């Protein structure tokens, strides 16, 4: 974590701030990664 | 003995060696540069050419020196 | 664009000589010198002004040189910022003062008388840059300086720094102060050869063509000047904190 | 008398010391950015076409000066 | 005889080599900084600004005195 | 008198060094292009043959100016 | 008093009466002969000094060779171990070896030269043998166009051997010119090892010139 804080302290040029530090503007398509339990019996976690 | 004819010679060659030294070391840095990130592009071009010019002026200075002797 | 005519002759010299030597020996440099003192002197009057905290008013621009000027020193060292700031901005405005004038109207033709005759036209200019024996001085003054504060601050440090750097076998000694010593004959040479350049390219450059040739010329020659005053005011530290350190 | 030849001995070498250094230094710039990367390729070769024609300028300046007093 | 214009021819071309070659050396790294922290644009304008001035000082000492020696 | 075989040296020694040396830049510039990455490895040879041409284009230059100083 | 002198001969004309390099070869051979019949006859299944010279150098020098070259290094063996195990020992008995070329009432450019004629020999027989034509290949062929100096290359070959002829008679002189001028100025070598620095340079001379005639082999290779 504070190696990332390192590079993201110096890499400052957007052009240079390519792969997953492109803050690309008009955002279109979002993913999202969502966890659940293998299996029930969980109580209200899953329902959450 | 035809001194002005090595003295024109002299001027012409030793004004000229330099800028093709320059010019090489100048435009591998930019183009060095832009393969690295294409954003500054016309930025960096602009960079160079003046840069370039200023070896020109040399070359100028060169040609002319011969071109007085010359005539 | 064209310059049909304007390009009379070119001629240059060492230095310029003036009026007043009865009384006094006096050369053109000394009347250039009094002149950039009397500038500088009436800049700080009314720099100094009302002196009540007045913001811009022309006094603004001269208190953040100086602001500039300060800070520069205080980043090359702390040692001798506050006493030996005083002598670093003497030099300060003085060479800049120097570097100016040079492009005045007729700043090498004033004083001639006149090509007509020319016997005794000494033009009672000769930039005080433009002079081997203020930058002589200059530099003697500066290199006592920096040998007088190494003494004050570390004594043993000025002789150890070159006898007892390496007591055993060779030392950096000797070399080392051969450097220094040389070093303020180099700082002399610099600025008998700038400034004195400047003047033979406005000469000579223009006397051919006097026509947009003299004026990147002439802007050149005015950030070279600007840039050896502040190479000089910070290399006068920097060989104070070399001693110091 | 030979002053003449020696000059334009001594111009053609000393226009060809600059510029072979000159274009050495391009192309091994143009190669190893085109190295970093592809799809900047026809900008490096403009880069490199305006670097080997600024070199031959001055080739060609020297070679017709040597021309020129060979009449 | 022509040996005052082999000084002259001399004193301009072996005047220009210099700075000839050592600008672009200066601008080569004002690009490299510009691909690589591109922020300092302004110090990297000022700084390559006065290097170069440094070096058509010396050329233009070398110019100069050329022209005396031609004068 | 010499002063032709002084040409001929002058000629075959300048003018060969600087693109002596500008031969190894280019051939060590694709080298270590290629050692990074060999899939460019045809676009590098397509360019190390063209340099190389151009730097003995200039050698080349230099050295049948010399067969006619010997005539 | 500087008295060096070229002894520079006719490898084809009949040999001198003097024969200095003759001489010295001879006395190399010998020494070479005496130090294998110690190392042959007194021989052991761990013999130490005897076996070493040969472990560390002929053994060594074959796994150079075969690392560079594996499998052509077997069919050039002869011709590196030939151009090792002399020369060197040459220019060690030709290092102020108790004579100095004082008291008479490599360095041989004949010899050099011979020695480089046996190096193209070698080229001409084996390299390009896998190919037959591969001395053609990449000169003035189809292609030529990008191979245009390619006969200028197999030039540069031709003059590889001269070039290397020349590496052995230069420098092995040089030394022999560098002990006459401290003899005269400065003897006993001079403040710096002389004598040692010569040598080692004879040395890596010999292993260079080795290695040169492996490298144009395998240049031949392909």
């Amino acid at each position: 974590r504070e190696v990332m804080a390192n590079l993201t302290a110096r890499v400052v040029g957007a052009a240079r701030r390519g792969t997953l530090l492109e803050k690309r503007e008009t955002v279109k398509s979002v993913a999202l990664l969502v966890v659940t339990p293998d299996r029930g019996l969980c109580g209200s976690l899953v329902a959450n | 003995e035809g001194l002005n004819l090595v003295a024109t010679a002299l001027a012409v060659g030793l004004g000229a060696i330099g800028p093709g030294v320059g010019i090489g070391i100048i435009v591998s840095g930019a183009v060095q540069a832009i393969g690295r990130n294409p954003e500054i592009e016309n930025r960096v071009v602009t960079y160079m050419f003046i840069g370039i010019a200023f070896t020109e002026a040399l070359a100028i200075f060169g040609l002319v020196i011969a071109f007085l002797i010359g005539f | 664009f064209f310059l049909y005519t304007g390009p009379p002759h070119v001629e240059v010299a060492a230095e310029v000589i003036f009026d007043g030597i009865p009384g006094f020996p006096i050369t053109n440099s000394f009347v250039v010198a009094i002149i950039i003192d009397i500038f500088v002197i009436a800049l700080a009057v009314a720099a100094t002004r009302n002196l009540q905290m007045v913001p811009r008013g022309l006094q603004n621009v001269m208190e953040f040189i100086l602001e500039s000027l300060y800070n520069l020193f205080r980043n090359i060292n702390a040692k001798y910022v506050a006493t030996a700031f005083p002598l670093v901005a003497t030099i300060f405005l003085f060479v800049l003062f120097g570097n100016w004038f040079g492009l005045l109207p007729g700043v090498g033709s004033i004083g001639v008388c006149c090509a007509a005759q020319g016997k005794k036209l000494v033009p009672l200019f000769r930039a005080p840059a433009a002079d081997l024996n203020f930058t002589f001085a200059i530099a003697v003054i500066s290199f006592v300086f920096i040998e007088y504060w190494g003494f004050r601050a570390l004594g043993p440090g000025y002789l150890k720094k070159f006898f007892n750097t390496n007591g055993i076998m060779s030392f950096v000694g000797i070399i080392e102060f051969i450097s220094e010593l040389v070093k303020p004959f180099a700082l002399a040479f610099r600025l008998f050869g700038n400034i004195f350049a400047g003047e033979v390219l406005l000469v000579v450059m223009a006397f051919l063509v006097p026509l947009l040739l003299p004026l990147p010329f002439y802007g050149f020659e005015v950030f070279v000047g600007f840039i050896q005053a502040l190479i000089f005011a910070l290399l006068t530290y920097a060989f104070l904190n070399i001693a110091v350190t």
